[PDB]
RNA sequence: CAGAACACCUAAUUUCGAAUCCAGCAUGAGAAGC
RNA sequence: GUUAAAACUCUUCUCAUGCUGGAUUCGAAAUUAGGUGC
């Protein structure tokens, strides 16, 4: 047998916002902050890979016009049959590749700044709210990897496809304000299963 | 059983270690200094790893002499969970802080910044008299009139109930209540710290000699601490009225002084009451940045500098205090001036040119008598007082004293009954039967807990005991849910409000009131509250009795009890 | 647990060579007294 | 510990100026008493009193006996003040009026295996503190507790489910099965207990189950061959060869068809095929 | 003399003996023999006392038929069934909060914590499917315990 | 016989860690908090299936390369006893050489587990359909176990490291498709002998 | 050699369970098990009582006591379960001493 | 009796926090001494 | 004062082995560092 890495390497091109998941993380930067970035106990940003890249190819394969179900309205159960559902999983099955996070290169301290962000009144042109945040900053290095494990033929591209999809719309939060834009560098490698058995 | 850790003058680790059957409870895990010597870290260090994990760190209040090894104790990961009260909360905040900053300005470090935001993770918070359950000890504290935020900690165990003093404060304290505040209940044990100083309240000639010095041509240098101490000379200038202006020249004392205001709940009952009128009046000039410092210093119109450095060793009071050594003014040392400090050499000659005057009426900890007057308040005489922390001296001299009431000390380089608070039935046995394999029997009355003893006591008992015998608004229980609902119709109060709400109830009244006020003050310099805008076509006026409306809804909820508030709240937002 | 028990019970009513080589297994233990017994409650049984 | 009866102490058991060490005992003069040291207490049982008498040198514990003044006056004079005094033989009224001025004084008194409460609310209704309770008194082989009726209703529920679960409908008690003659019951049985389908734990279950009837049989089969909707899972264990998927599933339709087929033989005559099988039972 | 005080409805037939499964309190009153709700009442009862001194109807058959029909969908799954079967035998108070909790369209996000089904279906009759839900699981509490283990131990064995 | 070896596992977290709460009563006391509970001790810590992560990793990689390996995995799927994962895990007829403890963790939940919030984003209109918490294992927290092989042979050692390696790779439980489970292991590795506690 | 006791009862110290087996090569569930254990803190107690003692009956119970903790007691001992701590009161008695 | 380092105004708020599958198999029921 | 009375059905032997609470689901949805002064 044979299994699939796909190293895959983000730089940050426009400030990237994704949000403390941890409450404890989150309710104590509220003093400070009001949008704390998701960190590490290593404080490295973490970002969720695997839901973005499976939005991704259910919306552009929908729009391509297969049989690919939609894991993301109200409860919405996977079919099973599928090439999202063979990438990321199903309800009987599980996902052939494992998505790992995106995790920075560098610490918080490097990378993560503390800004501000306000609303102004249309009328009057005066700030009327104003609220702190946390951004990764431009040109920041984030790194994961894909692991296929049953790997088919058209997976490397499908997963190209998505994180071509992923650098044009964006990664994380505040998606529609500019907040998100990467590039992405992939390497790619087929390696045996049976590699770590001397 | 305690262990008193470095317990003898805190420099280089101090912490009381109860050793209850369940939790190794902490108290007052906190540092001195010595002003200059580098080992001193290792030796921290061993009894930080000796200490062990310890389920519970407790601040009696928020000195880096009581909290100093908190972060350290987060780095070594030995804490579980960091209770204090609120306001101790925000000054070790600024503590923590500063202490790092000036150990990369003394080019170090003992812990870091983000062991600091771990210490603040962990770091749950309740105000006075608020009994909270955790392992085997009903933990509660109680005010003791030292610095904003101090208590003094109650720990019943089933093996006795312990009162860890902390530094209890003396009869010069205006910002807090006087009587320092205790237990209705036993005390087995009273872990009290002895004094420092001697026995007078000079106060107004500080406003004698700040007066005679600003008409001789001359402003006044008062050197003052960062926690409370500023604040006292500052309210001492508040209260009377003193011509020519103050000024503090000290970012952290300013950003301590308003951690005054938005906490003054939590300050003399006196002032609880200041309405939107400020405590400190608006006499106090707040200097910003190091260019108004620059030009003030330079400024030499008479007027008040009443800044924190502490004792002449860095900060904005060192920019001041050399032009000033260079001349009509004076200095006014309201503070202790410890060994190896610039200013102990300003205090002894060794010379600064303007006048030299200290004052002993601003001392923070108590007098003897009063810990003598702290000792007898007590509604039972306790078994044991482990004098702890002073100078060796003094404590002496005070333990001399209170072996004269009869009641027994352990010195720290000096140092066996059980106290089972023990439960105990007191209804029939007998008539019981079996359903699933257990011996079962349903029984209706009443747990009295008495001190020393728990007793489950039936109706009988109840019979013949019966038979022998904040200033918060008020409505109605039906007007209270008819409020919250229409203004959780109207989307004011939302579900994150109500969870914040109950968040800051089972905090304490006093940090809800304080919560709510905060939430419903409106910002005089832009106009707008924290309440959550109104859904809807309602006008101005409208909107303004509508935020009224939520600020005495949430209030006068406040004065009910913890059930009732649970009981109103989730129905409104099911989740707390 | 009786009636559960009796209904259970109701459904439930429906020549030198031997010599040298029980010599040999005696000692061995591989035929033993208990296995005597029940051989010989076997052939008093019948065959 | 003192347990009341006269005075009974549980360090050595002993039961009440030179000094005998047996538990430091030492009897000082009434003008009589008793002073007791153990590593747990520093007990003193006084006697009566007459003026000056000779108060030890700390008593811990201080038992004394009054029926007034004087009572007080030693309760003074001695250093150390006692931790928990003990006011005994004596009307209880005139205890009580002695004991509110021990109070007075601060000094706490006591008025002459383990219970846990396992409780949660507080009144503070007339002199003493409380909280109305309705609850349940176990007394288990070591310990005493007191729960409320979220406990009993949590038992109650055990209960209720493992007597549900305990009796079935018509087990034991007295059509359009599948028929098949007994050589191919012997060729199938044998085939599907080679490889383990009907394996000895299942034909001892059908035993159990058809001698519960032939409904209970019926049932059992029919849960054992169910293939659930969502895994595709039938109860079955696996048969141990090559068989692919669809032999699989013909296979356990064989075993399904073959014990069906066997419930309507006679219960002698299942019992002549099954102990070929699994000898027990 | 003694009185039973239960229905004996879910008579079950063990050989030729009918049989009940059940548990109650022995009352020596008439030595009554009385159920759980008896129990309930009365610690409320004192505890009032204790205190004061300091549903639509379906058939039965029409309920076999939709809780079949909302177990195909998978409306009603065996976590739902199980939970139900906790929050009913807990009480009847609390089983109406637990549906009104399930069933409750949230007024920020328009949504209802059932399962949705399985199958193409128009949001309205979607919606309806819901409102059915309800009305079963909501006449299922008129019931006593036993009908109510009989009725769900079909869809969820070990419920 | 007399000899056995003891593997000192000391495994650090570097992504989130889950493992799912598995006894019922504590499971459903978190529900009413936490969506999804990480499997906890009583004695408050953090409790982690170890065996099983390495039998299935052995199985794996030990099936592609060739060797003789039965597939436990299977559902009620006997083991033959003649791999070399039933000489170490376990067979039917004989236990496993192989007692892997569970990956007791270094520290206290309080101190490692943290109540997170995971979302469905409906992928049209970009907003959130599900909302649901979940506890996790932070990075950096420290994980002990000891795997003592009774009668070693040489390849018990190996065999272990390279499995160890695998749980590098895919992760050792819970969500190792989102990216959680993600660590390292340091192996220290000794050979006892069996009659050490014998005076 | 007396049976463990515990000191505790089963809803104090015995929780119920859920025991998997996943399948290698789909990473999905195979099969699901309940199964009682006995949580982790809990305590138990048993008396072995030594008639005609030698010098070494001590040493050998203590050193099968650190046997006991290295290998486990109980089942389910390979996949980490029954790991436990022992601690040990002994007391020299004579057999006399009900008269 | 311990920390201490060109200008303002702000730095809040609101939703969700659930839903589902599975909980099965298999082996062993004997010896021996007195 | 019973064909009495006397004699423990005792010893030896761990419900152990095999099976990972796994799978599905992006903290994101809203908000210009704006207002002041050559
Ligand atoms: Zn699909
Ligand atoms: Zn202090
Ligand atoms: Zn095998």
């Amino acid at each position: 047998k044979t299994m699939k890495k796909i190293y895959v390497t983000m730089k940050t091109l426009s400030p990237l916002y994704t949000g403390e998941v941890r409450r404890e993380d989150k309710e104590a930067a509220q003093k400070r902050v009001n949008f704390p970035v998701r960190k590490t106990a290593t404080n490295k940003v973490l970002i969720p890979f695997k839901g973005a890249l499976r939005s991704a190819l259910e919306i552009m394969l929908k729009a391509k016009g297969e049989n690919v179900c939609d894991t993301g309205e109200s409860r919405a159960r996977p079919c099973g049959r599928c090439v999202t559902c063979s990438l990321f999983g199903s309800m009987g099955r599980a996902g052939r590749a494992s998505v790992d996070f995106l995790i920075s290169n560098d610490t918080k301290e490097q990378i993560v700044r503390e800004s501000t962000h306000l609303r102004i009144e249309r009328q009057t042109k005066s700030a009327s709210d104003t609220f702190k945040g946390e951004e990764v900053i431009e040109g920041a290095t984030f790194t994961a990897t894909i692991t296929i494990s049953n790997p088919q033929e058209k997976d490397l591209s499908l997963i190209q496809s998505a994180l071509k999809f992923i650098e044009e719309n964006g990664i994380g939060g505040w998606l529609n304000k500019g907040y998100g834009r990467v590039s992405f560098e992939v390497k790619s490698e087929d390696v045996a299963t049976d590699r770590f058995l001397k | 059983m305690i262990k008193f850790i470095g317990g003898a003058s805190k420099v280089t680790g101090s912490a009381f270690l109860l050793e209850t059957g369940n939790a190794k409870i902490l108290i007052d895990c906190g540092i001195e200094q010595e002003k200059g010597i580098k080992d001193n870290n290792e030796i921290i260090e061993k009894k930080i790893n000796e200490i062990g994990k310890a389920d519970i760190c407790i601040l009696t209040h928020a000195h880096l002499a009581a909290s100093g090894l908190v972060p350290l104790l987060v780095k070594k990961r030995k804490v579980n969970k960091i209770i204090s009260t609120p306001a101790t909360k925000e000054l070790c905040r600024l503590l923590f802080n500063d202490f790092q900053r000036i150990q990369e300005e003394n080019n170090d470090p003992l812990y870091s910044y983000d062991d600091i935001e771990s210490s603040f993770e962990i770091w749950d918070e309740i105000d006075d008299r608020n009994t909270i359950e955790l392992f085997d000890t009903k933990i509660t504290f109680y005010n003791n009139s030292h610095i904003i935020g101090s208590v003094s900690v109650f720990i019943e165990t089933h093996n006795g109930n312990y009162l860890f003093s902390g530094d209890i404060g003396s009869k010069l304290q205006q910002l807090m209540d006087y009587p320092p505040d205790m237990p209705d209940g036993n005390v087995d044990y009273l872990i009290l710290e002895s004094t420092y100083g001697n026995k007078s309240s000079d106060r107004d000639r500080l406003l004698e000699i700040a007066k005679t010095t600003c008409e001789n041509g001359g402003k006044v240098l008062i050197p003052s601490f960062a926690i409370g101490r500023l604040q006292e000379v500052l309210y001492t200038f508040s209260n009377y009225n003193f011509n020519f202006p103050v000024y503090i020249d000290s970012p952290m004392g300013s950003k301590v002084t308003n951690l005054i205001k938005e906490y003054n709940i939590y300050l003399k009952k006196k002032l609880r009451r200041l309405i939107t009128d400020d405590l400190f009046n608006n006499k106090y000039i707040a200097i910003n940045t190091s260019n108004q410092s620059k030009e003030l210093s330079n400024s030499k119109e008479p007027a008040v500098i009443i800044s924190a450095s502490g004792m002449l060793e860095g900060g904005r009071i060192l920019n001041h205090l050399e032009q000033i050594k260079n001349d009509n003014s004076t200095l006014i040392f309201v503070g202790y001036q410890a060994q190896n400090t610039r200013g102990r050499k300003i205090l002894d000659g060794e010379k600064v040119r303007c006048r030299i005057e200290k004052l002993n009426s601003f001392s923070a900890h108590a007098d003897q008598d009063e810990l003598i007057d702290y000792i007898e308040r007590l509604k039972y005489t306790p078994y044991k007082v482990f004098l702890v922390h002073g100078e060796k001296e003094q404590r002496e001299i005070l333990a001399k004293r209170i072996i004269s009431k009869k009641i027994r000390v352990e010195l720290p380089e000096n140092y066996e009954i059980l106290i089972e608070k023990k439960v105990v039935l007191n209804i029939n046995t007998d008539n019981m039967c079996n359903f699933a394999s257990y011996r079962l029997m349903p029984f209706s009355g009443f747990i009295v807990e008495k001190d020393d003893r728990i007793e489950i006591n039936d109706k009988n008992w109840f019979d013949m005991i019966w038979n022998e015998e904040m200033a918060l608004p008020d409505m109605s229980h039906d007007k209270i849910i008819e409020n919250i609902e229409y203004l959780f119709n109207i989307k004011i109060l939302s579900k994150n409000r109500i969870k914040e709400f109950w968040e800051e109830f089972c905090k304490g009244q006093k940090a809800a009131i304080k919560y709510i006020t905060q939430v419903h003050r409106k910002n005089p310099n832009t106009g707008r509250r924290n309440w959550n805008p109104p859904e809807g076509d309602f006008t101005d006026n409208e909107i303004e009795k509508l935020y009224e409306t939520a600020y005495n809804t949430l209030l006068s909820l406040i004065k009910y009890d913890k059930n009732k508030v649970y009981n109103i709240l989730i129905n409104f937002n099911p989740k707390l | 647990d009786m009636i559960w028990n009796e209904e259970y019970n109701k459904m439930r009513s429906q020549h030198d060579k031997i010599i040298e080589n029980i010599e040999y297994l005696f000692n061995i233990k591989i035929l033993s007294k208990n296995r005597i017994k029940e051989f010989w409650e076997e052939f008093c049984k019948g065959q």
